[PDB]
């Protein structure tokens, strides 16, 4: 449950990373692909190694899909949508891995926004990526 | 694992009486049906549109067969579930892409299907030994992951 | 979301506990925790000796709260805002155990409606048990 | 844990650049703040009622390089972290009852603290091993649950 304080939170950090969305969306998937290599289960079919153009093409798609769901905070259900149907219908990611990548993001950004990355700041982006995570796990079943 | 001899006998003395046969057949199919997402794997494998489509389609029945012979083997060699599953471990992981958090999924639908067919004889203290066995076999099979 | 499919399987289901509801959420305690100890940390002021009747107990209260939640399928949110508040604010149970005890009712009812615990029943009393525990979680931050 | 010494090398080198007084005090703040359920345990402090009431307690503080510095123990200890927690483990379960699921928030938190502090110093891979330590002590803290 996104409160107004969260809501303001999650739009500034974000406003801030800014032109680098994309290289934290590459940066949060080769933090995730090291520290949980479970995750690579998933991408079979990618060059995983260090700087594969596959994983930054990835990362900026990712990173793409986070900026809406900031700018749509309000109704992520919606914006959302064609993303929880092919994560549902087509990809069939196990509901645990959302939580690895939330994580990694969180991590990123720590690392990049140092003057922002406050407490307040922290719980915020943690109750985003956790509801981004439950609209995309909303219709497995 | 760290079963205690009690728990690795109480184990023992109800796995005697299980029909692999049948009971590898339906946790699979059971999967299939409680977590949809797990159909990912089996697309060669025809219909699974509806649970009667999974629970009677012949190709999960002789699956479920292999999958719970090999369960069984490890009950046999519970000290060292490791080395039982390592190269199961490694044909999952590099060949299979077998997320292993199916590994657990699997452990706990079978926990419901030795319930569901033993009712009260399934007890709190036989389904804590089971617990821990489905776990150890998680691990093993998740250990060569990389 | 519960489909009517859902909706009508775990009204049947439930229809079939009847009056052992109070029995079975005792068992399903006592199955909770000896599979899963840790369990054990919320109930430091409990006899959790076998036949306890502080545990008889409370699983009938279990067993209450679940039956009302079935009662109000069409409102669960509402049914059950008041357990929400007392499990968020006052408890303060980490979420993973509401898995764990989804699990162990799970396993409680196979034991005991083996007729009626079919593949597409369980796929529905699954989700029932994981929106229940939802609804409970939802107001912890 | 199955760490390389390479991996190790690595843990170990980042470690030796740790204020412990800062670093504890904010891990222990923000898990506080991230997880406001975890203050059930810490009611005693007193006044938790802001992420700045909770950053600012000296008694969170105090208590968060006391923490920091029972994982600096077993930072010494890599080899054997069951055998260096078992007391911890032991008082955590029979005396605080404390659900084991917090140690492992505990250590993503702290993973979130020296990124915050480290910046460009805390690469992916110092994160893995990082990753791997935390799991480690949360384990050995968890050992003696019963
Ligand atoms: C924060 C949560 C997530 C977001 C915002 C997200 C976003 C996206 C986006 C925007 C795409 C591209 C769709 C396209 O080109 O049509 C995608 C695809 C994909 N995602 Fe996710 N995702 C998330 C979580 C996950 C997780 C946790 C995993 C697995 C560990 C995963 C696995 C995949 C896979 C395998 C693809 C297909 C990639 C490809 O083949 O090109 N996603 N995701
Ligand atoms: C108790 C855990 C499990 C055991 C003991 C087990 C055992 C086996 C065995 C013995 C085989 C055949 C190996 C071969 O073809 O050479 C196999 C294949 C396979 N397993 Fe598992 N398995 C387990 C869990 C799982 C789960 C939970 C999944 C996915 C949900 C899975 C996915 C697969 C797939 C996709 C195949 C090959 C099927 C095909 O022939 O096309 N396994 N497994
Ligand atoms: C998802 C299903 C759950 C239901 C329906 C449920 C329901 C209830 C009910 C009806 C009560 C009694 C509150 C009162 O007196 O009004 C209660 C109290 C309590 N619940 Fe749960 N609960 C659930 C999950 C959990 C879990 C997973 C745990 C911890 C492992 C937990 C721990 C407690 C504790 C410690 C109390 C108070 C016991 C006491 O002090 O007497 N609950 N809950
Ligand atoms: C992450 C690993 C952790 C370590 C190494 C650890 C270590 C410690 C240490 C060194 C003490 C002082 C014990 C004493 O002076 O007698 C202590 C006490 C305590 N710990 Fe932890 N702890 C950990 C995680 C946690 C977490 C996550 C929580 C709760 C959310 C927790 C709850 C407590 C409490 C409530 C006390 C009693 C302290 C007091 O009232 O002064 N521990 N622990």
């Amino acid at each position: 449950v996104l409160s107004p304080a969260d809501k303001t939170n999650v739009k500034a950090a974000w406003g801030k990373v800014g032109a680098h969305a994309g290289e934290y969306g590459a940066e949060a998937l080769e933090r995730m692909f090291l520290s949980f290599p479970t995750t690579k289960t998933y991408f079979p079919h990618f060059d995983l190694s260090h700087g594969s153009a596959q994983v930054k093409g990835h990362g900026k798609k990712v990173a793409d899909a986070l900026t809406n769901a900031v700018a749509h905070v309000d109704d992520m259900p919606n914006a959302l949508s064609a993303l929880s149907d092919l994560h549902a219908h087509k990809l069939r990611v196990d509901p645990v891995n959302f939580k690895l990548l939330s994580h990694c993001l969180l991590v990123t950004l720590a690392a990049h926004l140092p003057a922002e990355f406050t407490p307040a700041v922290h719980a915020s982006l943690d109750k985003f990526l956790a509801s981004v995570s439950t609209v995309l796990t909303s219709k497995y079943r | 694992v760290h079963l205690t001899p009690e728990e690795k006998s109480a184990v023992t003395a109800l796995w005697g009486k299980v029909n692999v046969d049948e009971v590898g057949g339906e946790a699979l199919g059971r999967l299939l049906v409680v977590y949809p997402w797990t159909q990912r794997f089996f697309e060669s494998f025809g219909d699974l549109s509806t649970p009667d489509a999974v629970m009677g389609n012949p190709k999960v029945k002789a699956h479920g067969k292999k999958v719970l012979g090999a369960f069984s083997d490890g009950l046999a060699h519970l000290d060292n579930l490791k080395g039982t599953f390592a190269t199961l471990s490694e044909l999952h992981c590099d060949k299979l892409h077998v997320d292993p958090e199916n590994f657990r999924l699997l452990g706990n639908v079978l926990v419901c299907v030795l319930a569901h067919h033993f009712g009260k004889e399934f007890t709190p203290p036989v389904q804590a030994a089971y617990q821990k066995v489905v776990a150890g076999v998680a691990n093993a099979l998740a250990h060569k992951y990389h």
